[PDB]
């Protein structure tokens, strides 16, 4: 329970060094955000998702 | 409309036509000053010995009590005391509000009040002036020089005894005491203020040579050079650009100031970061964070300790301490 | 008149003290040629520390 | 020491990740 | 006691006053140079 | 002893509230310049 | 104020308001004086506040006298906490004897002129015989300095250089009494207590009391004063 | 120490103190990117 | 060498707080071409001030 | 040194002050 | 006798701070 | 972003290129707010990551997680941590709330709009406009009074705070009745700040904590609910500046002051900052170690009372100059200090002669000896002890690197806050660039200056 634990804690790791590298490029690109639009909401949609996991799951570990 | 009591007196006091300036910064500085200057003048004169160590063993510090100008000095506030206030109201009498060390007190809360409303009354003039209004941040850095040595430094240690007493020999037992307790030497801070005199002794050499150097001939031999500038003249009265030359071929040709505005943007921002920064330093060592400690950093393959400079630093480091306050010490550790 | 008044101490004869300290404290590590095996009772200090 | 090597390499990820953001707006257009 | 002192060292008056007369005229002497810039306004 | 600590006190509060009501009284438009 | 209410206050109370160096006050009690009960006594908490400090000078065209000073030190000028034991008989005679606590108070004053006289305000080791309504005995006087104190230039008994080394060339005959030898003698006193307002009750006592003793006699550079030292008094006994 | 099941985590935990003073670094970065302009 | 540095500081801070326009810009190390016969600063402000 | 100093100093005080004073005063009187 | 000389230097010293202040060659704007 | 050309801004003054770009400027508070949980984030979890349970906090280089445990978080009787866990939550809370601003900073910075006011009007607000700027400082007030009495409930309802004062050592306690006496709370701000009284430094209980608290969190949400519902002032307008460099050097003294009082409060107080998590103050190591060595000197058979020291004032008991009875030696200086383990031996006069003899306690022994050996004498090396000592013990006290921080911190905002009022006057004023050269207000005055 503790490996699920640290697999979605290092998935939120490499999720979060995406972000990190991605959402200035993103936004700062020219006319980039308009179509990777779907692209920064599924990728704060899941950083949400593995923040709320290991929320949960530091409670079964 | 301008008739009214305060309308003439507030007039007065923002006028620019005082030969010196008073303001609304100067209603405080004026008489916190005097106040300073008479306490400091009297005290110098015929003060009697004052107890700076608490135990029952006083200076003289007053030059009718045997000193001459460089041994003479408003001794610091008695050590029983403390960061306590100590008015002339709260003593007893005038005479043992002069043994515990009154006067100190008493002129280093005026001399803050009245470098921090010099400070205000800088501003305040060149506001009045159409000027620009930055010389009050460059006094700041003596301002904070005096506040860290005079308050600063006495409430990190606990008592106004710590603080610099007001004179030649007794500056120079504040400095000593203070390496002996702190290792002011090897502090960071110390070391950009020193270079802060350094580089300001430095430049201001550097650039009163080059104005010198490049002033533009308008008078003969038998005149004084200075003769050749007219006070309110509006043209350069050197040659900036053949200064500029000469220097860059003199050092380096590109990192050379091309701009008289950046030349005096260092000139202003050098000095006054400098003494910003070993201000914070005396700050800093009030509070005990020390300079560098290196005292038996070298050692051998056996782990036998080799003497270093900075050992030899505190060998004389432990001759001065060894010497402050005689006979005020009960305890081994000095941790007052 | 420090000499002869055992009372009277100025900052300056503070700093002359601390010069003493400092010379004797100094000497044996600073100065190696002179052999200054100086023993720990002769060094002059304060009280306690 | 493999904590060594972990502490290493996050510090170089972390540390190119910056200007690596400043060469990618550099090199992919503009707007920077 | 061999003296008489104000003894108002500690204790941690309000502004230092251990007598109200003290109080008394912090409040006058603000209180009157509240009055004469209150009676010389409306100005420039 | 005490006159002389209600005399201080009307000294210094007389000065801080000239300071006070002096920045008080429209200094920000003492201004040399235009507006 | 009483012994009582002094304990109802708490530190914070007390603390910056010179309560603390003052002796109990007892207004319970009788001062009828001699209807404490005779017996074998042992005495807590003797406390000796001063009321008057004067030293005897020499007025130069030959008087006499003791002339009042100023006092340079702040609030520390009592005696607190001191034990002992005494023997009180049913024909009056009483011996004092002090053993223990704060039985010395160092203190300095200003005779007009501005000179300093600094004293070690002490009544430690005091031996009173005498009568209820006053006796009076000796008590010990140390120095004032140990012998571990440093002169100005050094110098002192125990820890110093017994000669003026600021000058490699001066270090004998005229300055014995500045170097070459340091006295660091006790000194003796003369001390006369009288009781008043005892509370036989809660077996408490108070009064005035009276003492002469010398003052710093530092090194032997200058000659002793003498302290004429006038106050109040409390005591508990058992 | 962190808690047993973060324990690998301590060496990623041990870089992230620098960063603001990674982000300064960075816009100095960024202007000379931009030339300086 | 404090006389010096208080020279250097004071100096420098006067020069800059006593400079004239020359602007249309909130920067003023602009407003200074060194190819001219005309001061930057205003000398009797400066000197009037201290 | 007591009354040696006081003439030491009393002779700096006024040789140089005087020859300041003899060219102030020269200048002065030219306008 | 030497503090007498000591207050002679200072307050000189300080007449000369107030002359120059007070009684100095004005600037002649012209 | 913006140039030179464009604003008159040079780079290394760029931040002044979005004064009056108000979507921009709202992104770079965000960016900064995210930076500042972040840091407050990052370092809790270093701090847990490298924090050791058999050491005390203050010496392990710690500056969060004292101030977590004096909330009650992880520590019981004593001071002593029983769980990390409450440090790494606010640690790991912090980061992911950082993440959360960090990502409304970058977007209001990049992509954000540039001024608010032409597409939201509510957050619309210019520097003139004294309405608006008012009430966006009701709205912080209301938060700031929120934050104050969040830490109101946590005293009252959710666990207690940690107190130095209780009964044993310290322990956490839940806080009853905190003081609402306004003259008590008042007290503390009209008080001098030197010694003995220490301005707010002084207080000591956390009944006058929390009661002040519950004051300045209702002043706090009643001066917001005015600032909302008002406007200033003809005097306040006739007196201050109305520019938002203006409003940034009001800012810049204010929080300077907050600075400097937080070095005061760091190094003085020891019942919002207990010794058990922050080591000894300054007064309480020499206190204590004129008390470790008192009691030895009781131990080895010598009385303390009498024993008069080389400059015959007494080597361990002397008298204040109030009168009291206070410890002998330099830490005469500290006769004002206040600490648990002096006032259960301190009577009405001082310290009582017949307590230190018999009512002594172990626990405030070993409490005074760790005092005396881990002093906040130290170098910026982390080199215990004074500037004469060997490099053997790794200790610099939590106090001495706050103190110092925050005044270096409090020094520089003061001196930003000078240039910033200056500046701020000089552009109201009209002359930020210089004098006009032909309307130069000197030149129109009469001579002799
Ligand atoms: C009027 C204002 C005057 C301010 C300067 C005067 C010096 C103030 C001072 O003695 O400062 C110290 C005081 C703290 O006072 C201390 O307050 C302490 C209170 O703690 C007491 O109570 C505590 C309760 O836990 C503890 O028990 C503690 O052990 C116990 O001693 C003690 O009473 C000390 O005796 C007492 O000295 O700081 C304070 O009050 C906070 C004041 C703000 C700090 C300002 C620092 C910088 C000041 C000027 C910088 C100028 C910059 C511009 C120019 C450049
Ligand atoms: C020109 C261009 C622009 C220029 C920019 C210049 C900016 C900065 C330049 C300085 C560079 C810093 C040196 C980096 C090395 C270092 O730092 O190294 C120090 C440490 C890393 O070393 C570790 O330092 C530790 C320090 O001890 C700490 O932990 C110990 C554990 O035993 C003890 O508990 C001790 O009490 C506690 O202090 C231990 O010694 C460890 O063994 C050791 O590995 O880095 C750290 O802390 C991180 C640093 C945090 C401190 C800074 C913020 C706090 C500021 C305080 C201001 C105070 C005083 C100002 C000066 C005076
Ligand atoms: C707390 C630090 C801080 C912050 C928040 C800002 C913020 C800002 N600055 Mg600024 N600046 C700073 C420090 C800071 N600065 C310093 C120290 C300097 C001196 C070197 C400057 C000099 C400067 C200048 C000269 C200018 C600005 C400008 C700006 C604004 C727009 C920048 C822009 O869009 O251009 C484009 C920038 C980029 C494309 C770089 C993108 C990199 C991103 C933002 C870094 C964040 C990535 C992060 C790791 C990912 C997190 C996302 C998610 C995972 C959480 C903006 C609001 C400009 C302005 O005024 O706007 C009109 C401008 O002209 N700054
Ligand atoms: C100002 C608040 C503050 C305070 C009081 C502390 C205090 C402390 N920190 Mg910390 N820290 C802070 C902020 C602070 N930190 C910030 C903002 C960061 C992010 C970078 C960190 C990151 C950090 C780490 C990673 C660690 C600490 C550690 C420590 C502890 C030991 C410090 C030490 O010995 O280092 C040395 C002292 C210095 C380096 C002082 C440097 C002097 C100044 C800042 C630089 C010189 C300025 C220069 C002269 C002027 C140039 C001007 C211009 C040109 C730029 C100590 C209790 C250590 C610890 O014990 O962990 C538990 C540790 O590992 N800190
Ligand atoms: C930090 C939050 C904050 C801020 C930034 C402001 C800012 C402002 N307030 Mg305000 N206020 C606040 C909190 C705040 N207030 C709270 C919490 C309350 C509820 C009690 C009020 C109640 C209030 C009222 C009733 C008024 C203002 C007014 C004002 C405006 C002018 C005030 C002034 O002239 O300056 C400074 C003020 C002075 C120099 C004179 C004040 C007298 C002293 C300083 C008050 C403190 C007393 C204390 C003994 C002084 C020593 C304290 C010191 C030792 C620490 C100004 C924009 C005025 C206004 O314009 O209305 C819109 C006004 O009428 N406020
Ligand atoms: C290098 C930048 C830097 C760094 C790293 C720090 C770091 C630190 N500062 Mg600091 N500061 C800085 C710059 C910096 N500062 C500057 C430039 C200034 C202006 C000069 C200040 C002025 C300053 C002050 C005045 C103070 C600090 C303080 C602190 C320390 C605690 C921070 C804190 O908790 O604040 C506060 C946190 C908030 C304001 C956010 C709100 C938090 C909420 C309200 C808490 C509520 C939780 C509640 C109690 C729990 C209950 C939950 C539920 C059950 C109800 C910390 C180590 C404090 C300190 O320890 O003094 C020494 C402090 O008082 N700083
Ligand atoms: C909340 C505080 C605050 C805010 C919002 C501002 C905001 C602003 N300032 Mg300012 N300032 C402040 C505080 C603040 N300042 C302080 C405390 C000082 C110190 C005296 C200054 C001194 C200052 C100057 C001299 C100038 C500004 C300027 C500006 C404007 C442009 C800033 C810029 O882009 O510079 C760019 C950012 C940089 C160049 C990065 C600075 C790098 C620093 C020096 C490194 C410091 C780090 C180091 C570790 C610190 C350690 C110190 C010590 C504690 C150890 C902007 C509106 C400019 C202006 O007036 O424009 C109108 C300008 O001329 N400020
Ligand atoms: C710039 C940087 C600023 C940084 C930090 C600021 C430092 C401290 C901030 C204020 C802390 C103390 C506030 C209370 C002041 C107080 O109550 O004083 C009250 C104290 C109390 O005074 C004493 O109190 C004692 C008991 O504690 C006794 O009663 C004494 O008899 C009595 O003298 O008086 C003072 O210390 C001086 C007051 C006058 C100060 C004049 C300077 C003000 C200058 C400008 C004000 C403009 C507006
Ligand atoms: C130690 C004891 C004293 C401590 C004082 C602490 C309590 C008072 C602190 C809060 C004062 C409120 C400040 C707002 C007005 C200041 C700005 C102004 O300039 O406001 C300007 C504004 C312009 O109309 O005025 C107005 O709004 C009028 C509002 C102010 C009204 C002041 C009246 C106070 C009572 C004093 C008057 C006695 C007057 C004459 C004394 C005669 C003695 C012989
Ligand atoms: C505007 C701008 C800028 C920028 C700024 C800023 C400030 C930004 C930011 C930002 C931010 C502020 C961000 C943040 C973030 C965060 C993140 C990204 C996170 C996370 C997470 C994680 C992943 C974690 C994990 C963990 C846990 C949970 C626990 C254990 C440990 C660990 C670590 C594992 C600059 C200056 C450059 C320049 C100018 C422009
Ligand atoms: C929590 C707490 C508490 C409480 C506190 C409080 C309650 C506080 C407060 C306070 C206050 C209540 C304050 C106030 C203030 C004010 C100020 C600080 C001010 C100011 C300003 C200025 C400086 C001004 C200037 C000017 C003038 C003079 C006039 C107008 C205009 C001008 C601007 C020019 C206690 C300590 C108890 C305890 C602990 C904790
Ligand atoms: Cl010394
Ligand atoms: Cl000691
Ligand atoms: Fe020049
Ligand atoms: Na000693």
């Amino acid at each position: 329970m503790t490996s699920i634990l640290q697999i979605a804690l290092l998935g939120l790791v490499l999720v979060s060094f995406a972000l990190v590298v991605g959402v200035p490029v993103v936004f700062a690109s020219p006319n980039g955000w308009t179509e990777n639009k779907g692209v920064v909401f599924s990728g704060l949609s899941v950083w949400f998702l593995l923040v709320f996991a290991v929320g949960v799951f530091n409670s079964f570990a | 409309e301008n008739t009214s009591l305060w309308a003439r007196f507030c007039e007065w006091i923002t006028s620019t036509e005082n030969r010196l300036y008073i303001g609304w910064f100067g209603v405080i500085m004026i008489p916190t000053l005097l106040t300073a200057i008479s306490v400091y003048i009297i005290a110098f004169i015929a003060a009697p010995p004052v107890d700076i160590d608490g135990i029952r063993e006083p200076v003289s510090g007053s030059l009718l009590y045997g000193n001459n100008i460089i041994t003479g000095a408003v001794v610091p506030t008695s050590n029983a005391i403390g960061l306590h206030f100590y008015p002339i109201w709260e003593a007893a009498s005038l005479d043992e509000w002069l043994y515990n060390g009154g006067p100190y007190q008493l002129v280093v809360c005026h001399f803050f009040l009245g470098v921090c409303c010099y400070m205000g009354r800088e501003w305040e003039l060149s506001y009045r002036l159409g000027m620009r209004p930055w010389i009050a941040v460059a006094y700041s850095a003596p301002v904070a020089a005096a506040t860290a040595v005079f308050i600063i430094y006495p409430i990190g240690q606990g008592s106004f005894s710590d603080g610099m007493p007001l004179g030649i020999s007794g500056t120079f037992n504040f400095m000593i005491v203070f390496q002996a307790e702190h290792n002011i030497l090897m502090h960071p801070f110390h070391m950009f203020g020193v270079a802060g005199v350094f580089g300001g002794s430095l430049f201001s050499a550097m650039h009163g040579s080059l104005v010198t150097s490049s002033l533009i001939r308008e008078t003969t031999e038998n005149e004084s050079a200075n003769a050749g500038y007219k006070f309110g003249q509006e043209e350069e009265t050197y040659n900036i650009v053949a200064a500029h030359g000469y220097f860059g071929r003199l050092i380096f040709q590109y990192a050379s100031f091309n701009n008289s505005r950046s030349l005096h943007f260092f000139l202003a921002v050098w000095p006054v970061v400098c003494i910003w920064l070993t201000a914070l330093g005396i700050s800093t060592m009030a509070f005990n964070l020390n300079g560098f400690n290196f005292n038996q950093s070298v050692v051998d393959s056996n782990g036998r300790v080799l003497n270093t400079w900075a050992d030899i630093i505190n060998r004389a480091n432990l001759g001065m301490e060894v010497m402050h306050e005689r006979n005020a010490h009960n305890f081994p550790l000095d941790l007052a | 008149r420090a000499a002869e008044d055992p009372e009277f101490e100025t900052f300056y004869t503070k700093n002359i003290l601390l010069n003493e300290g400092i010379r004797a404290w100094m000497a044996a590590q600073d100065q190696p040629h002179e052999k200054l095996t100086l023993p720990e009772e002769v060094l002059p200090r304060g009280n306690a520390l | 020491s493999l904590t060594l090597i972990l502490q290493l390499v996050a510090l170089f990820a972390v540390v190119a990740a910056g200007p690596l953001v400043v060469v990618l707006l550099s090199v992919r257009g503009g707007n920077l | 006691l061999v003296d008489d002192r104000m003894n108002g060292d500690g204790t941690g008056l309000p502004f230092g006053v251990n007598d109200g007369i003290l109080g008394w005229v912090i409040a006058g002497t603000l209180g009157t140079i509240w009055a004469i810039y209150f009676v010389s306004q409306k100005d420039l | 002893m005490l006159t002389l600590k209600i005399f201080v006190y009307t000294v210094v509060t007389f000065f801080v509230g000239l300071f006070i009501f002096g920045f008080l009284s429209n200094d920000p438009s003492r201004n040399p310049g235009k507006g | 104020l009483t012994y009582d209410e002094l304990q109802g206050l708490t530190y914070l109370q007390v603390k910056g308001t010179g309560i603390a160096n003052t002796c109990p006050v007892v207004e319970q009690g009788t001062s009828n004086v001699r209807e404490l009960k005779p017996g074998d006594y042992k005495l807590e908490k003797f406390c000796m506040e001063p009321t008057s400090f004067t030293v005897k000078e020499e007025d130069a065209k030959g008087r006499e006298e003791f002339v009042k000073t100023k006092l340079l030190t702040r609030l520390t000028y009592g005696l607190d906490g001191m034990n002992g034991s005494m023997k009180i008989n049913n024909d009056g005679s009483v011996e004092f004897r002090e053993d223990e606590g704060l039985d010395y108070a160092a203190t300095t004053v200003k005779l007009p002129g501005g000179e300093y006289v600094p004293f070690l305000f002490t009544i430690k080791e005091f031996d009173g015989k005498g009568t209820l309504d006053s006796f009076s005995g000796d008590f010990l006087v140390p120095s004032y300095r140990g012998s571990t104190f440093l002169d100005p230039k050094g110098r002192g008994g125990a820890t110093g250089y017994d000669n003026a080394i600021a000058l490699p060339a001066k270090a004998d005959a005229d300055e014995i009494q500045r170097l070459n030898n340091k006295s660091y003698t006790p000194g003796k006193g003369s001390a006369v207590f009288s009781v008043a307002k005892v509370d036989t009750e809660t077996g408490e006592i108070a009064g005035v009391f009276e003492s002469i003793q010398p003052s710093d006699t530092e090194m032997g550079a200058h000659p002793a004063k003498d302290i004429k030292i006038t106050g109040l008094w409390y005591g508990q006994l058992t | 120490k962190l808690p047993e099941a973060y324990a690998p985590f301590s060496p990623i935990v041990d870089v992230l103190p620098i960063i603001p003073v990674l982000f300064i670094l960075l816009a100095f970065v960024w202007q000379a990117s931009v030339s300086f302009r | 060498v404090l006389g010096a540095a208080l020279l250097c500081a004071i100096h420098g801070a006067t020069v800059e707080n006593t400079l004239f326009e020359d602007g249309d810009g909130a920067n003023t190390f602009r407003a200074f071409n060194p190819t001219q016969a005309e001061e930057t600063y205003s000398m009797v402000t400066a000197n009037r001030f201290w | 040194v007591n009354i040696l100093g006081l003439t030491a100093t009393a002779l700096f005080i006024i040789i140089p002050t005087s020859f300041l004073l003899i060219l102030y005063v020269k200048t002065a009187a030219s306008e | 006798m030497e503090a007498l000389v000591y207050t002679f230097l200072l307050i000189g010293t300080l007449g000369i701070i107030f002359f120059s202040i007070f009684f100095r060659e004005p600037p002649r704007i012209a | 972003g913006r140039d030179q050309e464009t604003t008159g801004f040079a780079w290394w003054a760029g931040n002044a290129r979005l004064i009056n770009l108000s979507g921009k400027l709202l992104g770079a508070h965000v960016a900064h707010a995210g930076l500042i949980v972040f840091w407050a984030g990052a370092m809790n979890l270093f701090e847990v990551s490298h924090f050791v349970p058999e050491k005390p906090m203050y010496e392990q280089g710690l500056i969060l997680l004292p101030h977590i445990a004096t909330l009650g978080y992880g520590v019981g009787p004593g001071g002593e941590v029983l769980d990390t866990f409450p440090y790494f939550v606010s640690g790991v809370l912090h980061l992911i709330s950082s993440a959360v601003l960090g990502f409304g900073g970058v977007y209001h910075s990049l992509i954000g709009p540039e001024t608010l006011e032409e597409s939201y009007p509510f957050f619309g607000y210019v520097w003139k406009d004294k309405n608006k700027m008012t009430n966006i400082l009701g709205y912080h007030l209301i938060i700031l009074g929120c934050g104050a009495w969040l830490l109101v409930l946590k005293a009252l309802y959710f666990g207690g705070v940690y107190d130095t004062w209780a009964p044993g050592g310290g322990d956490v306690r839940i806080i009853s009745n905190p003081t609402t006496n306004a003259a008590i709370i008042f007290g503390y701000i009209v008080k001098s700040p030197f010694g003995g009284d220490g301005w707010i430094v002084s207080v000591d209980n956390l009944e006058d904590i929390i009661g002040g608290h519950i004051w300045i969190g209702t002043l706090c949400i009643l001066g917001g609910i005015w600032h909302i519902y008002t406007t200033p002032w003809p005097w306040a307008r006739r007196a201050f500046v109305w520019s938002g460099e203006a409003y940034l050097s009001y800012s810049l003294a204010a929080v300077s002051l907050m600075g400097f009082t937080a070095c005061c409060f760091a190094w003085f107080n020891n019942t919002a900052y207990p010794s058990e998590f922050y080591g000894p103050t300054g007064p309480e190591a020499s206190q204590a170690q004129a008390f470790t060595f008192l009691v030895r000197d009781q131990r080895l058979g010598a009385n303390v009372a009498s024993a008069q020291g080389p400059t015959g004032l007494g080597k361990y008991l002397m008298r204040s100059p109030t009168g009291e009875i206070i410890f002998g030696g330099e830490t005469m200086r500290f006769w004002d200090f206040r600490g648990p383990w002096v006032e259960p031996l301190r009577g009405p006069s001082g310290l009582d002669l017949v307590k230190l003899k018999n009512d002594i306690q172990p626990w405030q022994e070993r409490r005074a000896a760790e005092y005396m050996t881990h002093a906040p004498l130290g170098s910026l090396n982390s080199v215990g002890g004074v500037a004469t000592e060997i490099n053997a013990v790794n200790f610099v006290s939590p106090r001495s690197w706050l103190a110092t921080s925050h005044f270096c911190l409090g020094f520089f905002f003061f001196v930003g806050h000078l240039w910033h009022a200056g500046r701020a006057r000089a552009a109201a004023a009209g002359f930020e660039k210089g004098i006009d050269r032909v309307d130069e207000p000197v030149l129109s005055m009469r001579p002799l200056d």
